[PDB]
């Protein structure tokens, strides 16, 4: 039974969990870059 | 206000090549299923 | 001559190939092979 259940289980994520992971990984870059920019936002005010 | 402006962009750009790999991934899943699915058939006009 | 034969042959066996695609997708799906087990299980039984 596990064998099937493997197969049928990988079957599933290949083309359900990869895209999602992606989504994730592009939303993090997202979310980083304009935390960068706040951060160096309010550095520049400091040395300024 | 130069770093804002790169950050919009850096932001907008990286989001949208970003979304690319997605459909790579769902062509990808496409030809899985293909292969999944057995041949027949064409080979004999072919052959012909 | 030899045209003729071959195409007739590719064409005869191109039917066993497509009974054998559908026993591999049998093999995994996974429904062929309990049974095995099961005989041998019983061998065992037996023997012992």
């Amino acid at each position: 039974y596990l064998i099937n259940y493997i197969q049928d289980e990988i079957n599933t994520i290949f083309s359900d969990y990869i895209p999602y992971v992606f989504k994730l990984l592009k939303e993090n870059l997202c979310l980083n870059l304009h935390k960068f920019n706040e951060f160096i936002q309010n550095e520049l005010q400091e040395a300024s | 206000d130069f770093h804002s402006e790169y950050i919009v962009s850096a932001s907008n750009f990286t989001s949208q090549l970003s979304s690319q790999v997605e459909q790579f991934l769902h062509r990808n899943i496409q030809e899985y299923l293909s292969i999944l699915t057995d041949p027949d058939g064409k080979g004999k006009e072919k052959i012909a | 001559k030899a045209a003729s034969g071959t195409t007739g042959t590719y064409q005869e066996w191109k039917d066993k190939a497509q009974n054998l695609y559908q026993e591999l997708l049998t093999q995994e799906g996974q429904a062929s092979f309990q049974g095995l087990k099961d005989n041998v299980f019983d061998g065992l039984v037996r023997v012992t």
